[PDB]
């Protein structure tokens, strides 16, 4: 095998994927130009700069021992044993291992190293399982894990008010872990997940078309959350382009700003918000790497193979198939681009160097060279004390922005700094643009964002509706709620439902707008009541004329008492009014009852033929009965009828609700008794007066009995409203007055 | 020192041959019981397997046994050889039979999981090693340490011991078993009251404080122990000093060890300790009592073991006649587990060889690169062989589970007190899969003398004292006596369905009180009957006098039909009053009250038709009108019965039983119309009588008519407020109504008496 061994006071391990993963007999084949060679050269350059530095380990010279992993987990595991065999080919004591570019390789290397207390710092491993310190207690990394971008995307969705999202992921540790993180972080921001699904590694177009069709089923989820790898993202974009659709893709580092995702499908992906890890370019590394040739780089054993594989030429034992490598061939900007994790590798190396420097200054002051008790290094002390607590600026900062500080949290992970991109079109040229940044809080540039179509997507389910019309109710979840109208006679709550504040009130524009209706009975001064009013006026005029003609004659009082009852009967119609009062209704009812009683009892003296005093005493008993009800608590303030079942907008409190129900019954009983007495007395009397007088008395008694019998069913079946209750009473009292007045005056006016 | 043999398949080994020692020496003293005997047991098992024609007849098993020195770092360093023997002349380790301490086993499993090497332990009992996510190539022939928690939970459930006072330990043994027991106690409805944590570095005063904290809860006799061997002797001594009984249910830490109870006899008597079941190996004793440092060159540590146990030297001739046969030898308690692990590995290898090398019994080319994954998943975890060297009668099965753990098999012990001998232990049961004890052998926790109870929640409530209240308790519930006004419909609360009626024995039928609608006994039942009989006799005498006076000029002047109608009405009302004191029913009570009302109406009509003729002075017209009025009143009453006469009466809430009524309960509304009609008729009759009585005819019968008018009306006016007031009370209402009916009849009888007297004289 091949390795890079450099003698020094302190030796750092190394694990890079120099050779890409192979199959068959060959374990590892072709050389990885971007991930293996460039990162290895970056580590060597950082070590050289540290050695040349005078403020970082001045007396201590930093060695190195770099081994290849061949992009294979088992190969890396078997190659990590030389890092631990030195603590038991002369072995070299390894202070720390700066290695691990794949999640599985880093996982197994950490599993092996944690038993021997060897710190390990990774530069490209972003797996979330490596953050579990119970299983990996000597692992650190300068790159953030893969669930920070999920939180960043959730924050973006919350800022853009995209509650109804449609998340689609991939198959594997990456996609599943990220989608789990997304659906455990979105619930904290009241973001719901719709049609959550994942794609597999079947590499079939039918599955992707089915995924697109399933996504198109829901039309309230305009934004789509993608956390899938590059090939899956490209296949999904192609499937969306086929059978054209419209979506707003919120992607992750799998998509990023790579142009490989979009090729021939630059229209469906328009206005896609993507996340890419921020990585400042190291300018000092360009001069170091571009000035490397196989003639002076004798340290790197893989450099010759990398040269022959990149330039497709041969140096020694060249055959006719491959041309001989030409002179003056060197790496230049024409065919060289920096890997996006060179700064991460440099930060890992400098973090290990700073930890070693801090240990050297703490264990023994006033000295530069290596001291006693530092020949053997304690891994726990190096990691948990001098490595997890470092605050230094990133080396080779082009402008020293002061935001690039290398530090590890409690779990050993790095700081999450992502760039928010937006695939837009400017001047007919499709390209990306950094429209935001996510260090600890989201900071977007909304002005330069070009969304799908020409407006910001809504992607919201259950758009709000009027609370007064429809009640907000969530059937199964807070995500979507249906607008269902509530009853129009009840007000609205905060967000729950509609409840009523009792009968007699109606809601208004205000939220708690139910108020008592200021409505009473209907005035009849200029309304339907005309005929009964005219009849009552004519009866009152006739009674006044009868009183006037009777008063003028001086014994040519008993008739005046009967006329007084008629006069007291007349005011009953005037008493009926919509003005509320708890005493007026009872007074009117008692007056009407007393008037009927005295009018009916006035004929007793005529039928039986001192008697005047008894009649007055009998009349007082009826009045005493009427005022007896007022003594008790039967009388009460008027109250609106409880017509909740009836669809009545307003209610009128005018019948006092306790007066009529008993007053009518008592008056009917008294009237029935006196009418029976008068009917019995009329037939018994053998006309103790003029011939016309007895007939007139009999006709008056019959008319009063008939009127009372006709008015009795009206009282029970009145169904008291603003009209019927007053009209029936007015008709009854007018008929009662007319019967007495007519039979009392016609025989008198005739003679 | 490395012990290596030669064979087609080489088996690794890790034994604690040397103790921890400390910083003074590398390893330290040689362990003679856990490092030497177990190593020799593995060697003996390997020899028997190599000489077994039915177990790997062609493949010869080897040995690569190393020393862990009771250290995890040393174990990792030594297992690095097992790693870099199959990874890269190094042998080929197909599996390691090693691991006696939990930390060594964890470290070795962590190292060997990466390189796919199976590991079967023989003495590692821990709950962390059962986590297959971290140790997916680790198996063991011993049950884990959380099975004994289940065993003691079942023991407590069998003896109905719910209120426990368990005491745990500090470290690794106990700090998981106590949580395992607590998890397994909730399923059996066992609640823990007080829990202490005994520590390794702990003062005797702290032990006394712990024991005193056990006295804080009085009704907790039992105490589950998860303490170590050295952490239980101090607790026993403290309990002896404080003179507490405290029957113990201890784990394997106590077992049957005589070094933990000695010096504290008297306080630990009756304890229930459990020890892992292990049978001695007959052949292993003979094999071990045959070795000498001269003929045993395979073991490199046998030299030091012989130098240590036999105090002598080998540089100079000091010990040559010493032999292990003369020395009494006791087998280690985990030798059968070692041989079972070795035989399980051999059986897995044999099964793999059968399933992969079917051509010849020799190791074929296919099985040369032994893989750990397939061997562990398909062969190691699927062995069902009989235990080697088992007792002939006893049937022992060796098999693993989904987690690779061994089969639980514990022995239940009891610390007896011999009548003639001294204190000793004795097995009283076992626990393989289900609980099994010999209850007729425990002397102190015996059922004959009454087993010790630990509930702290008594049940003195059976049917009426049950309340089941618990201020934050789920294992038990205290019942508070509730008032008898409630019923035990539900066994969780006093269902106060009704305060008046008393529930039955079942306390489930919350309905009206079962009783008989009887109210007339001997106090006033006879009195109403006597009054009714006197009224009937007076009516009969009046009828007889009238019959004797039927043919007389005096009777001709007056209307005899009216007198007959009045007599009939009086008889009807008297009969109704007499029968009103009877059991109510659909056709009895309401019919009787309707008849009484009809009789009152008929009496009023008779008075009206008696007074109208006097006032006038066709006679049949008045009789017809009265008959029509009576028929109309009866029809109104009947219509009230058919339409609006629903009747039911029962008092339930205040200290009362069901009211004695069947259908005459709402008769007040039904009789209201009849009462109003009767009042109107009486008023009309009184007015007619007042207007009348001017004519002195029929021997001044108008005086009698006026007497009736002034008597019946006054009686009705006096009774009406009484009837209205008495209507509230059912008992008062009936007697008052009967008395009023009787008085109404009696007034008419007294008024009619005078014409009868005149007829007689
Ligand atoms: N940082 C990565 C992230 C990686 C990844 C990134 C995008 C898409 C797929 C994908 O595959 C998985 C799967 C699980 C965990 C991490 C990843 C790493 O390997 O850990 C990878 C860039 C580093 C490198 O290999 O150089
Ligand atoms: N089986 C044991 C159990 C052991 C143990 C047993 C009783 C008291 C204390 C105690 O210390 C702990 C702590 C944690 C886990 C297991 C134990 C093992 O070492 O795993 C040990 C008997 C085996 C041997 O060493 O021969
Ligand atoms: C999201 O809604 C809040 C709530 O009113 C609003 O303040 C904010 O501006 C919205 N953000 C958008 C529309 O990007
Ligand atoms: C435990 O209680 C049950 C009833 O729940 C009883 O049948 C059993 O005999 C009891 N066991 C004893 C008293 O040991």
């Amino acid at each position: 095998r091949r390795e890079i061994k450099i003698e020094g006071d302190l030796v750092l391990g190394g694990l890079f994927p120099i050779n890409e993963k192979g199959t068959g007999t060959e374990e590892c084949g072709r050389i990885n130009e971007d991930r293996g060679i460039q990162r290895l050269e970056a580590m060597l350059f950082a070590i050289d700069e540290i050695n040349k530095d005078d403020y970082l380990l001045p007396g201590v010279k930093l060695g190195v021992h770099i081994l290849d992993t061949c992009s294979r987990d088992t190969y890396a595991l078997e190659q990590s044993l030389e890092f631990v065999r030195a603590s038991l080919n002369i072995p070299l004591l390894i202070a720390g291992v700066i290695g691990g570019s794949y999640s599985s390789v880093s996982i197994q290397v950490a599993n092996l190293l944690r038993l021997f207390q060897i710190p390990q710092i990774s530069y490209a491993s972003t797996s979330a399982k490596l953050s579990d310190k119970s299983r990996y207690d000597y692992f650190a990394r300068t790159v953030p894990p893969d669930f920070y971008q999920a939180k960043a995307m959730a924050e973006i969705l919350r800022f853009f008010n995209w509650t109804y999202v449609s998340t689609v992921a991939s198959e594997g540790d990456y996609g599943e872990t990220g989608i789990e993180a997304f659906e455990q972080e979105a619930r904290l921001r009241n973001i719901c997940i719709a049609t959550a699904e994942k794609v597999g590694r079947s590499n079939i177009r039918k599955s992707y078309d089915s995924v697109i069709r399933e996504l198109l089923q829901k039309p309230n989820a305009r934004v789509v959350v993608l956390f899938m790898r590059s090939d899956d993202s490209r296949e999904l974009i192609a499937a969306a382009s086929r059978a054209n659709a419209s979506f707003t893709w919120v992607a992750s580092d799998g998509w990023g700003a790579q142009e490989s995702i979009i090729k021939g499908s630059e229209h469906v992906a328009y206005g896609a918000i993507t996340l890419e890890l921020a990585s400042q370019p190291v300018r000092q590394f360009d001069r170091y790497f571009q000035s490397l040739n196989p003639y002076n780089n004798h340290r790197n054993p893989w450099f010759r193979d990398f040269w022959e594989q990149k330039f497709q030429c041969s140096l020694q034992n060249k055959r006719n198939h491959r041309r001989v490598c030409d002179k003056h061939l060197a790496i230049d900007s024409s065919n060289y681009e920096q890997e996006s994790k060179i700064m991460f590798v440099v930060n890992a190396v400098y973090a290990m160097a700073h930890a070693l420097h801090k240990m050297q200054r703490t264990l023994c002051p006033n000295t530069t060279k290596l001291c006693d008790a530092m020949k053997i290094l304690d891994g726990k002390k190096l990691y948990k004390d001098y490595l997890l607590k470092i605050n230094f600026t990133a080396p080779f900062n082009p402008n020293k922005d002061a935001d690039s500080i290398v530090k590890f949290d409690t779990f050993g992970d790095g700081m999450g700094r992502y760039n928010v991109f937006n695939f837009q079109n400017v001047g007919g040229k499709y390209s990306y643009l950094k429209v935001g940044h996510w260090a600890e809080t989201l900071s977007l540039d909304v002005n330069s964002i070009h969304w799908s179509r020409n407006s910001v997507p809504t992607s919201q389910c259950s758009d709000p509706c009027a609370p007064n019309e429809m009640k907000n109710m969530q059937p199964g979840d807070v995500c979507c709620w249906i607008c269902i109208p509530c009853e129009p006679y009840e007000y609205l709550a905060d967000e729950f439902t509609c409840m009523d504040c009792g009968s007699g009130q109606w809601p208004t524009a205000d939220l708690t707008g139910c108020y008592d209706l200021p409505e009473d009975y209907i005035r009849w001064e200029d309304a339907w009541a005309i005929g009964p009013v005219t009849i009552a006026c004519l009866g009152f005029m006739c009674t006044c004329m009868v009183v006037t003609v009777f008063i003028k004659h001086n014994n040519t009082e008993l008739c005046y008492i009967l006329l007084f009852g008629v006069g007291l009967s007349y005011c009953m119609t005037f008493f009926f009014i919509a003005k509320p009062s708890p005493v007026i209704c009872a007074l009117r009812r008692l007056g009407l009852g007393s008037s009927f009683a005295i009018c009916y009892s006035a004929l007793l003296t005529k039928t039986n033929c001192s008697p005047s005093s008894q009649v007055f005493i009998c009349l007082g008993l009826i009045l005493v009965q009427i005022v007896m009800v007022s003594v008790w608590l039967i009388l009460e303030a008027p109250g609106t009828r409880r017509y909740t079942l009836a669809e009545k907008r307003e209610t009128v409190i005018l019948k006092c609700n306790v007066k009529d129900s008993s007053m009518l019954i008592s008056l009917t009983y008294d009237v029935i008794l006196v009418i029976l007495c008068t009917v019995y007395a009329f037939k018994t009397r053998k006309c103790p007066e003029n011939f016309n007088e007895a007939k007139f008395i009999g006709f008056t008694m019959y008319t009063t009995c008939i009127i009372w019998l006709a008015f009795l069913p009206i009282f029970y079946v009145t169904s008291s409203d603003y009209r019927v209750q007053t009209t029936t009473m007015c008709i009854s009292v007018s008929l009662s007055g007319f019967v007495v007045l007519g039979c009392l005056f016609a025989p008198k006016v005739h003679i | 020192k490395v012990l290596t043999l030669e064979g087609d398949l080489v088996l690794g080994g890790l034994f604690p041959v040397h103790q921890k020692g400390g910083p003074a020496e590398d390893c330290g003293p040689v362990n003679e019981h856990r490092g030497i005997q177990r190593l020799e047991a593995m060697l003996f098992a390997l020899d028997r397997i190599n000489r077994d024609p039915h177990l790997l007849p062609g493949v010869r098993l080897g040995a690569h046994i190393l020393d862990s020195c009771s250290k995890d770092t040393h174990a990792l360093e030594q297992a690095l050889d097992f790693v870099r023997a199959s990874l890269s002349a190094p042998t080929a380790i197909t599996g390691v039979i090693g691991g006696s301490y939990s930390d060594v086993s964890i470290q070795v499993a962590n190292l060997l999981r990466l390189f796919q090497i199976p590991q079967i332990s023989y003495a590692s009992t821990s709950a962390k090693l059962s986590d297959k996510s971290r140790y997916d190539y680790f198996a063991r022939t011993v049950p884990p340490d959380f099975f004994q928690a289940k065993a003691m939970a079942e023991i407590l459930r069998f003896f109905n011991w719910t209120y426990v006072s368990t005491v745990a330990s500090e470290g690794d043994y106990g700090e998981t078993g106590i949580e395992a027991f607590e998890l397994e106690a909730r399923a059996r409805n066992i609640c823990v009251a007080t829990s202490e944590k005994v520590g390794r570095a702990m003062s005797r005063a702290a032990f006394e404080g712990v024991v005193r904290a056990l006295l804080q809860k009085p009704s907790a006799r039992v105490a589950v122990l998860f303490t170590r061997s050295e952490d239980a002797r101090e607790l026993l001594a403290a309990s002896q000093r404080l003179n507490a009984s405290f029957t113990w249910v201890a784990s394997d830490g106590w077992g049957a060890l005589e070094s933990v109870v000695a010096g504290s006899e008297g306080a630990a008597e009756g304890a229930i300790t459990i020890e892992l079941a292990s049978y001695p190996i007959s052949d292993f004793a003979s094999y071990f009592q045959s070795l000498d440092p001269w003929n045993n060159s395979r073991n490199p540590w046998f030299r030091e073991f012989w130098e240590q146990r036999f105090r002598c030297s080998f540089r100079q001739r000091d010990c040559a006649a010493h032999s292990l046969r003369a020395v009494p030898f006791e087998q280690e308690s985990k030798i059968m587990f070692v041989v079972n692990a070795v035989y399980a590995m051999a059986h897995a290898l044999h099964n793999m060889h059968r399933a992969l090398c079917p051509n010849t019994t020799r190791l074929c080319d296919a099985m040369r690169p032994v893989n750990g994954r397939r061997l562990y998943k398909d062969f190691v975890l699927n062995v069902k062989f009989d235990a080697p060297f088992r007792p002939a009668d006893t049937h022992n099965e060796v098999r693993f589970d989904r987690f690779g753990d061994g089969i639980g098999r514990y022995n239940i012990f009891t610390y007896l007190r011999a009548g003639s001998g001294r204190y000793r232990y004795q097995k009283v049961g076992y626990w393989a899969e289900g609980l099994t004890l010999d209850t007729s052998l425990i002397p102190w926790a015996s059922p004959s003398a009454g087993p010790l109870p630990a509930s702290r929640c008594s049940e003195p409530c059976l049917q009426n004292e049950v309340k089941s209240v618990q201020p934050g308790e789920v294992c038990c519930w205290l019942c508070i006596p509730c008032q008898p006004y409630e019923y035990r419909l539900d066994e969780f609360t006093c269902a106060d369905c009704g305060l008046g009626y008393w529930p039955n024995a079942s306390l489930t039928g919350c309905f009206e009180l079962p009783q008989e609608y009887i109210r007339w006994g001997d106090a006033w039942a006879v009195g109403p009957v006597t009054i009714a009989c006197l009224g009937a006799l007076a009516t009969l005498f009046v009828l007889g006098v009238f019959v004797r006076h039927n043919a007389t000029p005096v009777v001709k002047a007056s209307g005899r039909e009216l007198c007959y109608i009045l007599l009939g009405g009086v008889f009807l009302c008297y009969c109704m009053t007499f029968i009103f004191i009877a059991k109510p029913s659909t056709a009895v009570c309401t019919l009787r009250r309707l008849g009484l009302g009809t009789a009152f109406s008929v009496c009023y009509s008779a008075l009206l038709t008696k007074t109208n003729r006097i006032a006038r002075i066709s006679p049949a017209s008045q009789v017809a009108i009265c008959l029509a009025l009576i028929s109309g009143q009866l029809l109104i009453v009947v219509a009230w019965l058919v339409v609006e006469a629903p009747g039911t009466g029962k008092e339930t809430a205040p200290e009362r039983r069901e009211v004695v009524t069947l259908r005459c309960n709402h008769r007040d509304a039904s009789m209201l119309g009849s009462l109003a009609y009767n009042v109107l008729l009486i008023a009309l009759c009184t007015l007619y009588a007042f207007k009348t009585r001017k004519c002195p005819e029929n021997f001044n019968e108008a005086k009698f008519i006026g007497f009736t008018m002034y008597t019946t009306c006054i009686i009705w006016l006096a009774f009406l407020p009484i009837f209205y007031v008495t209507s509230s009370d059912y008992r008062v209402q009936t007697t008052t109504m009967c008395v009023s009916v009787s008085l109404s009849g009696s007034v008419v009888l007294g008024c009619l008496f005078a014409p009868k007297l005149h007829i007689i004289l």
